[PDB]
Order: structure tokens, then sequence, then C-alpha cells
């Protein structure tokens, strides 16, 4: 009896929750959905008078243990499933928790049971814990797969696949088996909600990132945070700084950025001859570009994560605005006054208003509790309070080795022809992969994205050198002199027209990202000549 | 660096000589105008790269629907896709998203290069220029994507327009990364003016359309019965019929539907539905009392011959009007019915939003001594009421 009373429920749940014009196009296609049967367990369940040998067996309790522990064990697995897959996952898991839910609302109607809250939080090891199973696993999965193997789109802020995978180490957890009920109830409902979520794997975006602020609450961002700036800390302080080491040294020690005269087709082979090491170097578009699209894949995952963190947040505000007085803008048009209007209609609605009505009449212990209560909600982190410029400045405190700056000008101002800077580095690297690459290799776009030119740019504006890189650029420089003198020849099998269209597409998505960098981020002075 | 030409206007006032002192105010106020002018059409400009964006990006959000996968599943039962749009083969191909992106961030930095500008000893603020239409902007498209056409009754789905509306706000918050206007406050005061039964300007919002949508749709059709309330799928279908309506009712009175109405009105939209419902019962109830009244006496003599069965035979036999009572409070009972819905709604909706209110709504309610006075525990109610709870007592009505 309550192996199928727990069965009907859950089915009738994720019947119920399905959506209905799926559910006709497939009736109309030849492929409906068959409903679930209604039984009529309600007498059933309310029995307190089982007699039986002269004996008095109460069957809702038995009926409510069952239940309990089905319950239980459906939030194991739908956990456990979560655990072994990746992170598109979680609209599937949020899915199957709000079926759960339902479920428990619904058999709450007859029976007693602990709250959700509470079983979700046991079946998530969160009650005796600060920090539950998903949280670990959305960590996990971040520093293993989603980074070092996704490539970022500012123009749909969506995050999608590469290819040519440099990681294959993950070793997931084996997916739990049991029967259907325990997962979406009956097997065909089980497709229709696997099809519906197989959209969502392709891709992560806002969708993803709401859920997963829902799920984590305030305690999984701050520790996912913290966790975060110690992986950086770690790149950048290890692999990156050995790599900016070496390559420094198979840089020029002196760059000077040829004049006009030479023209566009000859200034091209004075850069491949300058930095024909850089360009012969093959661990760079392996492993030091792959460590650069790590960091600025997670600055990229904070960013938006606080974005998502703040739309939510101020959606719930705007549902508690009736109870907290607070009241929008009315209409008020020739004839009347604002302030008369505003009085009345806040005399209209003050019995939502809460604190007065248990301070007139209530316990003291319920008006200490609502104020409390009142105080968290009203008070949150959208009403001007950003935590983008904390990591930033980690970011920057992160970087201290002198290699990063050099040794100080002999000028006395600035270095101008020195390579001894990290920009000019990034303008190398610049120049490297702005080279059209053949028909059976990848370009960065396709294996990187944009997580490579973030965190060049992070780094360059943490250490205030963002002008110095604009004004000393060789790719720029190229730019300026083919489009003066306009001519286009084959330089060592690099076309020269299309690199700088090239060029002109990365200046544009620098530019940007330096602004975006340098608005979230919000002297010396020198002695006139003395006469001998 | 189209804010060069505002600032350009701040330099008209120094071709001024004391000795012709009547040409300055001419000069100065020609300043005062181009200067808004170039403000104003910066913005509009903004405002207008924004819609298309929403735009595109709504269009994306739609192909998530479950609606699409209708035909892998009956391709699984008998025996392109997202993500793809996403992938740059190539960087020399540029797509409209990208072009309007690059416009965007152009005139953002534009916008945001001077915090303050001062002209004719006038302060002029470039932000608040795009500040307020975004805002009037947001408001006529959420209105605008309802669909509402009157002749031929029909409206948007409210999950539609949630999506459409979550999209919008993720924009907007895209928006903020690049210029230092706040953005919460925006959605606080377009989602509230629409929460209302009419805007600050004097139009209509989002609750009245939806309510007179339901009203003169749904339950109207449900009187005349082509439709019926489904308890099992709490919610309302269609019938069998020869002739089937435009519109499903299953489509629009379903949990998720009714979820994602009470996200976008809240309280006070679903306080304004609960109001015309129970006015509508009233006029039900007046209409019934008439029809007991002309049949008082007859009444009165039924009331204490309820163990004559003779009698009953023919007193019965002597009433007027026995059908319409029973429409009436089928009627009646169709439209409580859809309040309880809508309370369910927001309930659920409320119960992850702010728990703390609730909780504390449901203490006070629960703990509430029976020995109190009516008017306090009226008032209990219609807050409860207003937090979704299943007063046993409807102070609306």
């Amino acid at each position: 009896l309550a192996d199928q009373i727990f069965a009907y429920y859950k089915v009738m749940a994720g019947s119920l929750l399905l959506d209905k014009r799926l559910r006709s196009e497939c009736k109309n296609q030849g492929a409906t959905i068959h409903l679930p049967p209604s039984n009529r367990y309600e007498t059933l369940l309310k029995q307190r008078h089982v007699q039986l040998l002269g004996r008095s067996i109460d069957l809702n309790r038995l009926i409510t243990q069952r239940v309990s522990a089905a319950m239980y064990k459906s939030l194991e697995l739908a956990i456990g499933r979560f655990e072994s897959e990746d992170l598109t996952s979680i609209v599937e898991l949020d899915g199957l928790l709000e079926i759960n839910r339902m479920t428990h609302k619904l058999l709450s109607r007859y029976l007693t049971l602990d709250g959700f809250d509470a079983m979700f939080r046991e079946a998530n090891h969160n009650v005796s814990a600060p920090y539950g199973r998903i949280t670990l696993h959305v960590f996990w999965e971040l520093n293993y797969d989603f980074l070092p193997n996704y490539c970022y789109n500012g123009s749909t802020n969506r995050f999608v696949r590469t290819v040519l995978p440099f990681s294959q180490e993950f070793q997931r957890d084996k997916q739990p088996n049991a029967q259907p009920q325990y997962l979406h109830g009956s097997k065909a409902l089980n497709l229709a909600y696997s099809s519906i979520y197989g959209s969502y794997r392709n891709f992560v975006g806002p969708p993803h990132f709401q859920v997963i602020c829902r799920l984590l609450g305030y305690q999984g961002i701050a520790v996912v945070m913290e966790e975060l700036l110690k992986v950086v800390k770690s790149l950048l302080q290890g692999t990156i700084l050995q790599y900016v080491k070496t390559l420094m040294e198979v840089m020029p020690k002196i760059c000077r950025l040829p004049r006009h005269e030479y023209g566009s087709p000859g200034i091209l082979e004075f850069f491949h001859h300058q930095l024909k090491d850089i360009v012969e170097y093959a661990e760079l578009k392996t492993v030091c570009f792959q460590n650069l699209r790590e960091v600025g894949n997670a600055i990229l995952f904070c960013l938006l994560i606080e974005q998502s963190l703040s739309l939510e947040e101020v959606c719930d505000l705007l549902h508690a605005a009736p109870f907290q007085n607070i009241l929008p803008r009315v209409h008020v048009k020739e004839g009347e006054r604002l302030d008369a209007k505003m009085k009345r209609l806040e005399s209209k609605y003050a019995p939502l208003h809460l604190v007065p009505l248990i301070e007139r009449l209530g316990t003291p212990q319920q008006i200490a509790i609502a104020r409390e209560g009142d105080l968290l909600t009203k008070e949150r982190l959208c009403c001007g309070l950003s935590m983008f410029e904390v990591i930033l400045t980690r970011i920057r405190s992160f970087l201290d080795d002198p290699i990063w700056r050099g040794p100080l000008p002999s000028n006395g101002v600035m270095h101008v022809d020195e390579c001894v800077e990290f920009h000019r580095l990034w303008s190398a690297m610049q120049f490297v992969y702005c080279i059209p690459v053949g028909t059976h290799e990848f370009t960065v776009e396709q294996c990187f994205g944009d997580g490579l030119h973030w965190a060049g740019c992070m780094i360059i504006v943490l250490l205030g050198q963002q002008r110095r890189f604009a004004v000393l650029d060789f790719c720029y420089h190229l730019l300026k002199v083919q489009k003066h003198d306009g001519k286009d020849e084959i330089i060592k099998n690099v076309p020269l027209k299309k690199m700088v269209e090239r060029i002109r597409k990365f200046q544009i998505l620098n530019d940007e990202i330096i602004t975006i960098l340098d608005k979230y981020l919000k002297v010396r002075c020198f002695q006139p000549p003395i006469h001998q | 660096y189209s804010i060069a030409f505002p600032l350009l206007c701040t330099h008209f006032m120094s071709c001024t000589h004391e000795l012709c002192p009547e040409e300055r105010h001419h000069i100065g106020d020609r300043s005062l105008s181009l200067c808004n002018m170039f403000l104003d059409e910066m913005a509009k400009q903004a405002r207008n790269l924004i819609t298309d964006i929403c735009t595109e990006q709504c269009t994306l959000s739609d192909q998530l629907l479950p609606k699409h996968c209708a035909k892998t599943i009956s391709q699984a039962v008998n025996k392109e896709k997202p993500g793809v749009e996403s992938m740059r083969k190539n960087r020399l191909v540029v797509t409209n998203l990208d072009k309007l992106h690059t416009a965007l961030s152009e005139l953002c930095f534009s916008i945001n290069y001077v915090p303050n500008m001062v002209v004719w000893e006038h302060t002029f603020t470039p932000r608040e220029y795009l500040t307020s239409h975004l805002e009037i902007r947001f408001t006529k498209s959420i209105v605008g994507m309802t669909m509402y056409n009157q002749a031929t009754q029909e409206i948007a789905k409210p999950s539609e327009l949630l999506t459409s509306v979550r999209a919008y706000m993720t924009v907007l918050q895209s928006i903020e990364n690049y210029v230092q206007i706040d953005i919460t406050r925006v959605f606080n005061n377009v989602l509230l003016q629409q929460t209302q039964h009419l805007d600050s300007h004097g139009e209509p919002t989002i609750t009245s359309l939806y309510t007179n949508w339901y009203l003169e749709t749904l339950l109207r059709q449900v009187s005349n019965g082509h439709i019926a309330y489904f308890p099992a799928m709490k919610a309302f279908v269609n019938l069998p019929t020869e002739n089937e309506l435009t519109f499903n009712a299953e489509e629009y009175s379903d949990i998720s539907e009714m979820r994602s109405l009470s996200e976008l009105l809240g309280p006070y939209g679903m306080k304004f539905l609960s109001e015309s419902l129970m006015w509508h019962i009233s006029s039900q109830v007046a209409e019934l009392k008439k029809l007991v009244v002309e049949n008082v006496d007859v009444l009165t003599q039924m009331r204490t011959s309820f163990d004559k069965p003779d009698q009953m035979a023919a007193l019965f036999k002597r009433l007027s009007s026995v059908d319409s009572v029973l429409k009436r409070m089928t009627i009646i009972g169709v439209i409580l019915s859809f309040r309880s819905l809508a309370q369910e709604a927001l309930r659920d909706v409320l119960s992850y939003h702010i728990p703390f209110l609730v909780s504390s709504i449901e203490d006070f309610k629960d703990h509430i001594p029976r020995e109190t006075d009516m008017k306090v525990a009226m008032n209990v109610y219609e807050l409860s009421s207003a937090a979704g709870l299943p007063c046993e007592i409807d102070p609306a009505l």
C-alpha cells in the first residue's frame, strides 16, 4: 500500500508540473503521454482504527514511515545523479527538486512529515556542516572541467565547449540507478523531462548561474569565490610566472617601432625577425594560453554570478514592498495633491504592514523575531554593495614579483624601447595568434575564446600599463601604417590584409575589456634645469 | 567621441564682448538647447540598441522552451540546436549581436566619459538622460509584449512574458557593467508601477489587462459551459466540442502559469484580482436574495417541516427559480476556485522569496487566541490572505 501510494502521488506531481503545450504537440504527432488513472487512497490514509485480533493498529504511522524513507531515498538519488554529471545538470536537479517538494506537499495533506528543507539539508549533508554536497561538486567541476574546457562569448554571454580537450582526468562517480518512481515518476515522464532539459547541455548561461545562486545561497558563493582566488594565486605565482620569466629571456632587449617610410610590408618582416623565438615556441599555445584561459574564465564567472545574484536579489525585494510600506509613485492629475493621495494609499495598505500589527498585540518574542527578519530582508547586497572590486584588488596583491613591472626606467619617466614589461610580451602574444592559421588547425577563439584576452587585459590594468600598451603595440603600429599606405603582399606566407582586420577586431575587444575593467576600478613632479 | 559636441557648447560664451551685452542672452540660450538635444539623441540611440539586443536575447531564450522538443519525444517513442550560434570559427564573420554590442559599448563609453559638465552655469548629467529613456522604453515594451488585442480577446501567456522580462533585466545588468548607473532602482520603479492598476502616466498596466482577460474570457466561457474546472489537474480544460475556442484554458490556469502571474504581479495584483472576483460574487449573491425573498413564506413553512415528507412533496412544487440558484452558485464556486489556485500559487512563490516574513505570519495566525475579538481576527486574515495563506474566512468576501 505504501509503495503504490508513493508512486501514484509522485507521478501525479510530475504530470501536473509538466508543460501542456508539449503534451498537446506530442498528442498531435502521435506520441501522447497517457495520464495516470485516479485512485481512492484518501479513506485508507485517514484510517486509525484497524481492529485485528483485538488490537488497534495505526495504519497512518506505518505509511508515514515508509513514505519518509522513500522521500529521503529520492532526495539522495537526485543529489547523487547530479554529482555524476557535468555542471549542466543543475536545471535537471532544480526540476527534480521541485517535483519532490510538490510530492511532499501533496502527501502532507493527509500525513505528517518533516519539512522539505530539513530533508533536503539531511540529504545534502548541510545540517551539521557549513557546506553541502552541491557546492562541493560545483567547485570540483569548476576546477576540473568547466574552466579548462569552455570558451566564452561576450556577444551572447554564453559558454560553449571547446575542441581538442587538454584534460580528461575528471573520472566522475558512477551514476545511481533505481526504480523509475524515485526519479520523475513513471518511465514515460522520465523521457519527456530528459528531452526538455537536453537543450541546456550544450551551453552554460544566465539560467545556470541564477539556479546556482538560489541553491548555494551566500555561503556557497563566498567559499567558491575564495577557492577561485586561491586557484588564481597558484596559477599566477607558479606555472604562469615561470613561463613569462622564460619568455622574457627570448624577447629582444630593445625594440623600436619602425618609421612609416619603411611601409606596412617591410614593418611585418622586421617584427617576424625580431620575435621569431616566440613564434617558434610551441608550448605557448598549449600551456600558457590554457592557464590564462583558466584565470580569465574564473573572473568572468565571478562577474556573471554577481550579476545574477543582484538580479535575483532585486526580484526578491520587489515582493516584500507591500509589507515594508514601500509604495510606488501613484498618478496625480489636476484637482488633487500628492500628499493627500499618498496618505490615503498608505492607509489603505496599513493592515499589510507587519511590525506595528505584531507590536500592538503579540508576544515579545514574536516582536523580536519579526524585527530581526524585517532587518535582514530589507538590508541586502544590491543596495550599494559590490565585490568585483575586492576580487581585482586581491589579484593585484598576488602579483608581487618584479618581473611584472621590471627595473626603473633610465630616462627617469617611462620605458619606451625596452621590453622588460609584461605588456611588451602580451603584444608579442597578440602578434603570434593574430597570424592566419591553416585549414587543418584551429584558432584561438575556437579553443580559448575571450578568456585569454580577459586575463591579459586584467594583468595589464592591475599593473597600470594599459595606456603604455595602447601607445606601444606592434600590431597597432602595423595597422596604422597599413591604413596610411594601403598595400597588400604575402610576407613569409602571412597575408598582410587579413592580418590587419584581425588586429582591428582584437583591438576592439581589448578596448572594451580595458574600459570595463577601468570602470570597475574607478603625482610625480620633475625639476627644471639649473644654470651651470 | 560624440561627447565632444556638448563639450564644445561650453565655449559658446567665449565670443561675447562686454560692449555688445544684448547678444549674450540669445547665444547663452542657444548653448543650453543644443546640449540637451545631443544628450537626448545619444540616449535615444542607446535605448534603440538596447531594444534590438533584448529582442535577440528573447529570441534565443524562446528556443529553450519545452514546446520545441515534441519532435524528439515522438521520434524516440515511435522508434540548429542551442549553443551553435555562440561558436566562433573565425572573427572575420560579424553577426548582428556583436555589431550591436560593439556600438552600444562605444556609445556607453562616451556617455560615461564626463560625470558632469557646466554650460552657462547649468550642470548637465548625461547618464540621467539614458536612465529616464530606459525606464520609459522598458515600461512600454512590457505593456507591448502582453500582445493584448481587445478585438480578438488574445493575450500572451505569463510564462513567456516572465522569460522576456528576465532577458530584459539580464541585458540591462550587462549595461551596468559599462555605465555607473544603478539598475536595481529602475527595476523597482517600473515593476512596482506595473503592479498597480494604473501607472503614473495613467495608462493600462499588466495587472489590469490580465484581470480583464480572465474575467471576460475564461470565467465567462466556463459559465457558458465550454470549460470546466479540473481538480486533478488544478486547471481549466476545454471540453470536447464541435467548435473549439481559439485559446486553451489549460495554458493559462496551470500551476506554472499562475506562479508566473504571481511573480509578475505580486501581492498587490492578486489582491486587486481578488477584490474584482469578490465584487462579481456580491452581484450574484444580491441577485439570489431576490429569489430567496420572493419565496420567503414557502421557505419558512418548509423549514419547520423537515420531518414531514408528505408536505415537502407539495411545498417543493410551489417553488420558483430552482435552476437559477444552482447555476449562480456554480458560478460563485468557479470564481472562488480560481482565487484558491491564485492564493496557492502566491504562497508557493512567496515561500522561497521571503521565508522570514511568511514564517512570522504563519506563527502569528496559527497561535492567535480564539477568545480575541472579530476585528483583530479580520485584520490577521486580511494580512494572511495577502500572503496567500488559506484562511477559513475570506475578509474580501
